């Protein structure tokens, strides 16, 4: 994103930091314990080399929370705060 | 001797040092029966000439501890191999007179090594000093206080636990402290009645305690040169009565201020702004929202804790230029009585051009030290404008300085006191990451001042100037349909300029009239224009102009409605 | 011995040093009965050969203080471990003869460490010198004056409070001071009647006192070589009468000036401009506005203070090239009798290309020291032009040099004396931040000279040249419908060139005539063309040209009306 995304730089998707991350991952796996998890809101602009085998190949899509998921999120956010039982949370989650 | 009265500036770190050192020194026997570790070392740092040595001496005198002064270059000037003996003997002597205070003035000379560490013998001196400082067996009550211009100048191992574990930034004295410093430095010269030391104190921005003393001495010397020299009656010792007959006049102080050259004007200022809500005539919704966001967490922290809500620590003001965003930030800081730090756009542009963003880390650390503080990033969109705005660079909105600011903010919130306020006249080009949660998410829009707001702005601008009651201010404010605060200030300044020019020209002619035709009886009619009149304001308003066009206000209205709360929930009702 | 008469240049810092040192030295007993701290150290800095040591010696002689000279390399050339003894003994000896003055010539050798601080023994010397300098127990009246090329060359701890707390920049002598230096250096050579030392002084720009002495010596040696060598009558001691018979002619001085090579031409000049309002024929509205903005705050500061108005300290001249903006700035500086510093565009471009904007800080500090001063930034739009102007760089108008200038201006105004004047031929591309309040907000438009203004410009350009009364100047000025000041200067220069060529060719032919046909009786008819005539001016005007097209004047008119005072308030009346 910093380099662009629609036009960007004249060069390709490769950058210094991602290249170093790829080198470390390629030199990784020896440890058998470190597990790399990557989160990105712009999958289109992510470097394709990141998704090659031996890298973050398992792509997982996180969709918008469902009604039940929304209810759980509201409960988690409001667990600490004193919430009156009168306010129905399922209705609010479904409304959103 | 020297005491708290001598220590001027009322900068409120002397109180912190007192709270630090009384019990270790004022009640030394108490720590013998209680298991607690007192402050083994205190690092006083700040601009030179701020009285750090004076503060240490005053604390030593007021607490009865045996004060020992280890001058930096005094030991450094000694021959290699025997300076170490001097340092060791100094610590032993201070140990003997328990409790004792060992003050190391100019610590950045004994242990200047910042891991560069040039030379050989200086490495020995730093290591031996480290051994001594860490060698305090917690017996007796020797407290080692050191002076340094900046914390990072001394060796980092000196900053570690047990050597110097707590630091106090004395900093430049403020207007209130500058006035108190002037009072302390002007107490035996028999100051004149006309001179008040208040106007000089306000005009004395940028001076330090040493600078204030030098200015007072220069004014005294000007007084001595102006008078008592013409008579030329001098002896071995000037007569006390003859010297007392002179009074330091305001003119002498004014000349001295003109000849001051303060020794660190550039140094950043950490000061409680004097601006008040009165200066801003309105923004009641904005005023209440700012009061909420800033004041409520501190005034009523318990109620924030009860609901398990963490108050936002960032607010971004957006609006047309000249509407009072900087003034609003100063007012909000003043209401909470918290220190205010302002980072204008030139500083950010300098950090960006120079590729030196580590200054952001230093700025945030300074804001953290001066808590409670309101860290204001004025005109934060300057870097985006510098890179473009319509097309700009090929890359995105991310830049080095904003990225460093985001990193510091993400690593912030720990302090619980620093509050970040951002002002930007171009919200469209501001980096979106700035507005994410945990950052300056609370966007506040500052609109053009209303009629009542315009009246208040005019009154604030014209409070100092003599304004005749004939000139109606409400009519002028209402007449200005869309003038910004800057436009109103320009109108007031132009009216004052017209009045000043007319007064100067008139009294100049009147003086010709007395030179050309010497009148037999001298009878001055006073000033031909003693206050600003209706005609001056009419001529000034003739040149009134609207700096802010309606198209840029339209863009701001667009962004405001670009933060639109949806259009389907306005009638949300729970099922009952 | 040496005194104020020997000290030449009339540079007006000797007076400041006198005011500094009389009472501490001229009236030492006075400070015994009065509690005041005198100047413990004074740092004289400037280009080498400016007479700093001479000034110190003259002050010591004229005040009776025992002068002690501690040569930099004299102590530095001594063996390590015993040079410290030399410095300590020098201070003790100066202490014995109280009052005494200790002069440290070439201080940048004893303590050159700028925090780089190479070596080991030199660190000892700097630290011990620091201990001695700070070790002055305020007893006796020893004043330590030091000489250094630049303030930043010496160790910063030497610049701190109590070591060297006040600095004086002797600087390069000016035309008036160059003339006085020539007079002092030409007093025993029996200067000839034809030589006046005024033309040489004007042509002597760039020389220092040492340079002036060297030029005078070279002229004397040329005189000795030209005569008294042909006779070759020499003995053990040349006869006084024989040597007195020679007179240094203007030709010898001219040759010496040709063979001068001044030792610091590049050094920036801080000089009161000799230009006067007479050189500019008009701009009465502009002249009065400039008089207001600059002169009024100082001539009548009391009236500015009465109305609570702070006068603007920045003015931006905009207009077509060659209209006299630089001359106007020089004239305004001359009227106020304040030092003038000019920063032309090449300097800004050099700072921008080299990525060295810290020079702006140095320039502003120099302007601050030479107060009252008029800091003029000539052709400030050069960087914008260098980056483009129609498309330019992808980024905005902000650049490193302008940002540094803005930072210095924002940190300025404290001095109350420096006044910033900006000239730009491309107001459209100038950064808008430059025009914000607190910056060069007062925009002044310099239009093409009028008919009367053109007449005045022609008279000023032709004042030195011999112009025949036959050639009517008003007609020529009126004839030039839109010629700029530069165009008029070019026309005058071309006319002078034509006259010079005609005179040279004619006298050359006339000399052939005498060589070809030796006349029996020599009777020179004098010069065939003694002054500039109508035909020369007609031929020159034949090549007259309008450098400034009407389209760029149209753009300037657009910007001028782009600062339009609205169109609805012209009839503003208060309700009565
Ligand atoms: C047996 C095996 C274990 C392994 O590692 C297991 C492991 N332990 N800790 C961790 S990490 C920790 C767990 C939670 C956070 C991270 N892991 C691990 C490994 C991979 C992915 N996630 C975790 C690798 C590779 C192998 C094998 C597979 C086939 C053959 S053959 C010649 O074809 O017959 C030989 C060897
Ligand atoms: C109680 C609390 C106070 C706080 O800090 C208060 C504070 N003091 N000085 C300042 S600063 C100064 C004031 C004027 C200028 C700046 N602040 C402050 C904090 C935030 C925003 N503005 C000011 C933070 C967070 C909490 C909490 C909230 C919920 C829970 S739980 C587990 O859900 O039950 C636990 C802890
Ligand atoms: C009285 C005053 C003088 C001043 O400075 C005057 C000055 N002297 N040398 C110079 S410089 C030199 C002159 C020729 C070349 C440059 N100046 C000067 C100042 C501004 C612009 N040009 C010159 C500033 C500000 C003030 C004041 C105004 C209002 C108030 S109140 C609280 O509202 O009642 C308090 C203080
Ligand atoms: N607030 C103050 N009250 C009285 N004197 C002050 C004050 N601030 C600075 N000074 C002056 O500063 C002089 C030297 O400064 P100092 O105390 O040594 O600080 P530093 O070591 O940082 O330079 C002192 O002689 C004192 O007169
Ligand atoms: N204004 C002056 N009047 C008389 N002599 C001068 C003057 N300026 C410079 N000189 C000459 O400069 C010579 C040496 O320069 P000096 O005084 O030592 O200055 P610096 O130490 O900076 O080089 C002196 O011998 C003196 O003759």
């Amino acid at each position: 994103k910093a380099r662009g995304g629609n036009i960007g730089d004249g060069g390709g998707a490769a950058d210094r930091v991602i290249n170093q991350i790829l080198t470390e991952m390629d030199g990784m796996s020896t440890k058998k314990n470190v597990f790399i998890i990557g989160a990105t809101n712009r999958p289109d602009i992510i470097d394709p080399a990141i998704l090659r085998p031996g890298r973050l190949d398992q792509l997982i899509y996180i969709p918008l929370p469902d009604e039940k998921s929304r209810v759980a999120i509201l409960k988690a956010n409001l667990r600490k705060s004193p919430v009156a039982k009168d306010v129905d949370l399922e209705f609010l989650a479904k409304m959103t | 001797e020297v005491g708290y009265d001598d220590i001027g500036g009322c900068r409120k770190q002397l109180a912190q040092i007192k709270e630090m050192v009384e019990l270790p020194l004022r009640h030394p026997a108490l720590f013998k029966a209680i298991g607690v570790k007192p402050p083994r070392g205190i690092l006083l740092y700040g601009p030179p000439g701020t009285g750090k040595t004076l503060i240490a001496r005053a604390v030593a005198n007021e607490t009865g501890a045996f004060f020992f002064l280890i001058n930096g270059p005094e030991i450094m000037s000694k021959l290699a191999g025997e300076s170490e003996s001097n340092l060791r003997k100094a610590f032993e002597e201070a140990e003997k007179n328990a409790p004792a205070i060992i003050f190391i003035d100019e610590l950045d000379a004994i242990a200047p090594k910042r891991e560069k560490t040039h030379g050989e013998v200086e490495r020995r001196i730093v290591s031996q000093l480290l051994t001594l400082m860490d060698g305090l067996k917690q017996r007796a009550h020797v407290i080692v206080m050191a002076a340094t211009n900046r914390p990072n100048s001394i060796d980092p191992a000196l900053r570690r636990f047990g050597r110097f574990d707590r630091e106090v930034d004395i900093g430049i004295p403020d207007a209130t402290g500058r006035l108190e410093i002037l009072q302390i430095h002007t107490k035996n010269m028999k100051l004149a009645d006309d001179v008040d030391l208040e106007q000089v104190a306000n005009e004395t921005h940028g001076h330090v305690g040493a600078d204030l003393a030098a200015l007072c001495s220069e004014a005294a010397l000007q007084a001595i040169r102006k008078k008592m020299d013409l008579i030329d009656l001098e002896d071995e010792t000037i007569d006390a009565e003859v010297m007392n007959s002179l009074a330091v006049t305001m003119d002498d102080f004014r000349w001295a201020l003109s000849q001051s050259n303060p020794s660190a004007l550039r140094e950043t200022v950490v000061e409680v702004p004097q601006v008040t809500w009165e200066d801003i005539g309105g923004l009641e919704d904005v005023k209440r929202e700012l009061q909420e966001l800033v004041q409520y967490p501190v005034e009523h922290p318990d109620k924030f804790l009860k609901f398990g809500m963490t108050p936002s620590k960032g607010v971004l003001f957006y609006g047309p230029p000249g509407c009072g965003k900087t003034l609003l930030a100063k007012a909000i800081a003043n209401e909470c009585q918290a220190n205010f730090i302002s980072i204008k756009g030139p500083e950010l542009l300098t950090m960006w051009f120079g590729e030196s963003e580590a200054n952001v880390r230093e700025i945030f650390d300074k804001a953290r030290q001066a808590a409670p503080c309101v860290l204001f990033f004025d005109e934060l969109d300057s870097i985006a404008k510098a890179r473009g705005g319509n097309i700009g660079d090929g890359g995105g909105a991310a830049d080095r300085v904003i990225n460093q600011i985001l990193t510091e903010m993400d690593g912030m919130s720990t302090k619980k006191n620093v509050f970040i306020i951002g002002a930007t006249n171009r919200p469209d080009i501001i980096d979106p990451a700035i507005l994410r949660p945990g950052r300056l998410d609370q966007l506040i829009y500052i609109p053009l001042p209303d009629e009542k707001s315009r009246v208040a702005i005019l009154k604030a601008n014209l409070r100092k100037s003599p304004v005749a009651k004939d000139v109606d201010l409400e009519f002028l404010a209402k007449m200005t349909n869309g003038f910004s605060g800057a436009d109103l200030t320009e109108i007031c300044q132009r009216a004052c300029k017209l009045a000043i020019r007319e007064s100067i020209e008139s009294e100049i002619r009147r003086e010709r009239e007395r030179q050309t035709n010497p009148s037999a009886m001298e009878v001055e009619e006073d000033d031909p224009v003693p206050e600003i009149r209706r005609d001056h304001f009419e001529e000034a308003m003739r040149f009134a102009r609207r700096s802010v066009s309606d198209n840029d206000i339209r863009k701001y209205e667009m962004f405001a409605q670009t933060l639109q709360q949806s259009r389907g929930f306005g009638s949300f009702r729970f099922p009952s």
